[PDB]
DNA sequence: TTTGAAAAGCAAGCATAAAAGATCTAAACATAAAATCTGTA
């Protein structure tokens, strides 16, 4: 084995599998290789590493995640595969073929023979690594799809001088354990520690930061130095937000961006030298996250009223809402005996009736002798009813091909309880004193 | 040897030669000379690096990456599907048995 | 223009569409079908051939072994009712169907292809008139209406799509005057096969026999004698008809007389073996060959009492041979480039490998984890006896089955082996080292059945295998059977 | 001011309706090579 292992921060051991793994003879090596390890686990970044270390390989780089279904990842392989070929061996004359007539795995291999027979004219036996990166992350997956790849080998020619090699990247172990009888050599890339996720995060931030345009505008307002404040802001929101991003390199990026230009507006000429007096200075920027971006009043209330009726039990709701003073004898509800234990708006909602709905909105709606002030339900409050169907605030039992008008269909609500709270605020609605007496 | 019981190992957990040969190709592969070969063929501590390294992604390995506040909010989910029947839970039971431990705690 | 879509490997077949009642102006118009150069049938072979190099040793069974390939001495009463029935539709110029059924391998397409060869004998006597023969396979068409192109194509030689071959063949069986006509026999051979939803395949080809100017001879070979009455309509069955002819299964005595007849000149006979090499010359040492009446007739009664096949009795005979004959070469070195005889012993291991199980020293073949799985698995089947176990109790059955018999000195060698695979630096694991392996392998296997599921521990896993074979082989392990 | 008692509420049990979705098929939408019609030269 002839190859050059490049250094990779903390992923020694994966970079020298690699280079256990990866080499240009066929013959010491395997046709099948994985790759899997979580979210920003660096696989691509030492695999890349890798191959600009080595640039005698030769590499073909698949997006599964750009390409969804197998038919395209079919057309994908044998139109990267042949426009590869093309280029690095411009002295051959070769048949083009077109890669849409891939649409079966069997055309696959058909093409793939096609292809390489043109080829029989070098010299040496040669690997043509073609990499998945992301396999897994493929939208129309099942369970049979990576069998076809890792036997697609055993169905090219053996004597060949195109040797096809692949490598896959996997993220999820479950996937991964469903092909573990194959015995495929898999290097695996486990989560960064602290540590480890705040020296990548300096090492690949801090050039970009002490060469931005608001700290360099900001010191004419008012290099290691700059160094050093930039990765003392990398470290504060690393120790400020770990326990909110876990050991996830993507969104401390995304907290270092959104937060940075902020605290570059705090740095005075007596904050440079001063860390401690500049983190005071800026002590709002980590203490929350920060990562965050009309209806009427038929609607409002006809929401109000299916929360209502969707989280209190209808046994109940003459002994809230019942007001009426009574010519004829008649016993009103007693009430409920018992709390509830658990809270019933951490449940998912209750289906309810048309009628109900329209009861409850009518006993709580804003308000002698011919006006009747109680408000019916006239076609204004059924076309907001729409609308709030129409918005998915209020559900069905069905989704597609609904009876509005059928009986057997029943409504919930579906908004969160802060949606309600907000909109019961909107209005002066207070639905906070309908729910603290019974759990 | 330490080679025979890497060997025993494999017959009584996998029985596979390929599951071996695995182990053994980048033992073989990161040697950079004879002395070194011949060491890492004695000590064999490459395949227990390799046994390592082939159990980071499981469940157990995944536990320990896990921050105090994601640690806190699968311990208090695992408790209340614990005291579920059918051992289902939400986002909401999960936060209220996790406040309940904060102001416990506190 | 911009497609939506493409479909870049169509192949058509070069079929035309305009059916037979458009070839002429009238029905006096059509000419005398007899006299025309391609109506009744009026190249891949050198591909596989080449030049050979060397001299085959054709050892003394393999004689035996080439005699007893399936390339009429128990089938009388067939032979003549099938011939009787097409004899008559045939000289008479009659259209018939005939109806076969039977088990696999009793005999029923020999017989039928036998009667039709000794029509064509007849025909060719000038005692009966000259007929057509065509056979439809149903498991050799890739549609079942290629049926409707494949006949039509041997009566007319066109080539059309299988809608208007269809209503060539209706307006030739039904217009075309008997005086312009030859009589087509045909045999549809796995008649299950061409069924189909529809039935209509069906309902042409036995309503084309009630044609007045048909003159076709249906031979329609069958699996079951009641396959009309379960899967056809009753139109379909009333044309079939009430008469139909089963094949039974072999008796012992036929499968003893056709074994007979494969060997006739081969047995209790002498060859000419070379001792060089181990070529043999049927009539250097004068060898006889022999298999015993005793081993044929164990054979033969085996096969009638499974099947009466006598497919499965010329190669139990066959797989006998090749046991005596590898036994044989291997004794004497001899190569591929006083008296030997087949016995019964070979027969028997030829009949008790078909019946010899695997399935049970597979199991006490594996490794202590995957025995460990199946263990734990019959022990959740005894305590709750569902029969189907969620893979988290197994998973907990398993850590059980390791703490409980912690004072056992294997279980004690193999705890640091099963949960931290021998290494101090390797924590304690949730699930034992090569548990995904071992659940593939039963999977892959057949051993186990498991549902589709995502959440590892609730997905049920069932046996596919019998609980008491399993038993077995857990019983058959030293450290399972003592904890 | 009491009375008490009939209406209202709780709760275990159990048959049953219904939600969810697995599996599948019809129908609208879409492409295409060979054959066949069609208006001229
Ligand atoms: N060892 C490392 N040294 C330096 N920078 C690193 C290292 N690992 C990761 N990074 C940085 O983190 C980024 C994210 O890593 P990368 O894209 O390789 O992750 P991944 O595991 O392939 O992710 P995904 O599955 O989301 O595609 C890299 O582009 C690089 O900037
Ligand atoms: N009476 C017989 N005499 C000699 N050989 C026979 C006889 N019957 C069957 N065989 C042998 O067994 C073979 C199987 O017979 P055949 O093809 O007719 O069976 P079948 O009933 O059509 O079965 P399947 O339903 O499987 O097609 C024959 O080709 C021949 O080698
Ligand atoms: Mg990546
Ligand atoms: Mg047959």
């Amino acid at each position: 084995m002839n190859v050059t292992t490049p250094e990779v921060a903390f992923r020694e051991y994966q970079t020298n599998c690699l280079a256990s793994y990866i080499s240009a003879d066929p013959d010491i090596t395997p046709s099948n290789l994985i790759l899997q390890g979580y979210s920003g686990t660096g696989k691509t970044y030492t695999l890349k590493k890798y191959f600009n270390a080595n640039p005698n390989l030769h590499a073909v780089w698949l997006e599964p995640v750009e390409l969804v279904s197998w038919k395209p990842l079919l057309q994908a392989i044998a139109r990267t595969v042949q426009y590869k070929l093309k280029t690095l061996y411009p002295n051959i004359p070769t048949t083009d073929y077109d890669p849409l007539q891939v649409e079966e795995p069997f055309l696959l291999v058909k093409t793939l023979h096609n292809i390489f027979v043109q080829y029989e004219s070098l010299q040496e036996k040669t690997c043509l690594f073609l990499i998945l990166d992301g396999f897994d992350s493929l939208q129309d997956l099942d369970a049979a799809l990576f069998n076809k790849y890792i036997k697609l080998n055993e169905l090219l020619p053996k004597d060949s001088k195109i040797n096809i090699k692949f490598i896959y990247t996997m993220l999820e172990t479950s996937f991964l354990q469903r092909y573990s009888t194959h015995c495929i050599p898999t290097v695996m890339f486990p989560r960064y520690n602290v540590d480890e996720v705040s020296t990548i995060l300096v090492m690949s931030r801090c050039g970009e930061l002490m060469e931005d345009s608001c700290l360099r505008k900001r010191i004419i307002e008012e290099d290691d130095q700059f160094q050093n404040v930039a990765a003392n802001f990398i470290h504060l929101i690393v120790q400020a937000f770990h326990s909110y991003t876990g050991n996830d390199i993507f969104a401390l990026n995304d907290l270092i961006d959104f937060k940075w230009p902020k605290y570059v507006s705090r740095i005075t000429k007596e904050n440079i030298f001063e860390p401690l007096a500049l983190y005071k200075s800026a002590i709002k920027l980590f203490l929350s996250t920060d990562d965050n971006l009309d209806l009427s009043i038929i609607s409002k209330y006809l929401l109000i009223a299916s929360y209502i009726c969707s989280y209190l039990e209808p046994r109940y709701d003459a002994s809230i809402f019942s007001r009426k003073t009574r010519i004829i004898q008649g016993r009103a509800a007693y009430g409920r005996r018992k709390k509830k234990e658990v809270n019933p708006r951490y449940l998912q909602p209750s289906l309810f009736a048309i009628e109900r709905l329209l009861a409850i909105f009518q006993a709580i709606f804003p308000i002698a002798l011919r006006e009747e002030s109680l408000m019916k339900a006239n076609i204004e409050v059924f076309q907001n009813l729409s609308e709030l169907h129409t918005l998915k605030l209020i559900a069905t039992t069905m989704n597609k091909n609904i009876d509005y008008l059928s009986p057997k269909v029943r409504w919930k609500v579906n908004v969160p309880w802060e949606i309600i709270k907000e909109i019961s605020e909107s209005v002066h609605f207070n639905i906070s004193d309908y729910f603290s007496d019974i759990h | 040897s330490n080679l025979n019981r890497h060997i025993r190992m494999n017959f009584e957990t996998f029985r596979s030669l390929p599951t071996l040969k695995n182990s053994i190709i980048p033992l073989v592969a990161t040697s950079k000379n004879f002395g070194s070969l011949c060491t890492a063929i004695k000590s064999c501590s490459f395949l227990d690096i390799y046994n390592k390294n082939q159990l980071s992604n499981n469940l157990t390995g995944r536990l320990q990456s896990l921050s105090d506040l994601e640690l806190a909010i699968l311990i208090s989910a695992a408790r209340v599907a614990l005291r579920a029947k059918d051992g289902s839970f939400n986002f909401n039971l999960a936060y209220a048995e996790y406040e309940k431990m904060i102001k416990a705690i506190n | 223009v911009i497609r939506k879509f493409t479909k870049k490997n169509v192949a058509r077949a070069k079929k035309k569409y305009t059916p037979f009642s458009k070839r002429f102006k009238s029905i006096a118009a059509i000419p005398d079908l007899t006299s025309l150069p391609e109506f009744y049938g009026n190249r891949f072979e050198n591909k596989l051939k080449t030049t050979q190099k060397h001299q085959i040793v054709e050892t003394i069974f393999s004689k035996v072994k080439k005699q007893l390939n399936s390339s009429l001495p128990a089938r009388e009463n067939e032979f003549a009712s099938i011939y009787l029935s097409a004899y008559s539709a045939i000289e008479s110029d009659s259209a018939t169907t005939i109806y076969v059924a039977g088990t696999p391998g009793v005999g029923k397409t020999l017989t039928v292809r036998e009667v039709v060869k000794e029509l064509l004998s007849s025909s060719a006597q000038r005692e009966i008139p000259d007929f057509l023969y065509v056979e439809i396979n149903g498991l050799k068409m890739v549609k079942p209406t290629d049926c409707y192109e494949t006949l039509w194509n041997k009566v007319s030689g066109e080539r059309l799509t299988w809608a208007a071959s269809m209503e060539s063949l209706e307006f030739y069986f039904k217009r075309v005057p008997k005086n312009k006509k030859k009589t087509i026999v045909v045999l549809l051979d796995e008649l299950d096969a061409m069924v189909t939803k529809s039935q209509d395949i069906m309902y042409n080809f036995f309503n084309w026999t009630t044609y007045e100017n048909a003159k076709l001879i249906v031979i329609a070979v069958a699996n079951t004698m009641d396959l009309p009455e379960r899967q056809l309509g009753n139109k379909i069955t009333s044309r079939i008809g009430f008469t139909r002819i089963m094949f039974t299964g072999y008796t012992h005595e036929e499968l003893k007389n056709i074994i007979d007849l494969r060997l006739k000149g081969l047995n209790d006979s002498f060859f000419y073996v070379d001792t060089k090499t181990g070529n043999a010359i049927l009539i250097v040492r004068k060898v006889r060959l022999r298999m015993s009446a005793d081993a044929i007739e164990i054979a033969s009664r085996k096969v009638a009492s499974v099947s009466g096949d006598a497919r499965r009795a010329l190669k139990v005979c066959k797989r006998a041979a090749e046991i005596a004959e590898k036994h044989y070469m291997a004794k004497h070195g001899y190569g591929y480039d006083g008296v030997q005889t087949v016995h019964i012993t070979h027969v028997m291991k030829a009949l008790n490998e078909t019946l010899n199980s695997h399935v049970i020293t597979f199991m006490t073949r594996l490794s202590f984890t995957a025995k460990l799985f199946i263990y734990a698995l019959l022990n959740l089947m005894k305590k709750n006896g569902s029969q189907e176990q969620e893979l988290g109790d197994i998973v907990d059955e398993i850590k059980l089955l390791i703490e409980v018999n912690g004072s056992n000195k294997f279980v004690m060698e193999i705890a640091k082996t099963l949960f931290q695979q021998g290494s101090d630096n390797i924590s304690e694991q949730l699930r034992i080292i090569s548990w995904d392996f071992v659940l593939n392998q039963l999977l892959d296997a057949g051993i186990l059945f498991k549902q589709t599921m995502k959440n590892d521990r609730i997905c049920c896993v069932k046996l596919n295998i019998s609980v008491e074979e399993a038993k077995r082989a857990m019983n058959e392990d030293e450290t399972l059977r003592n904890l």
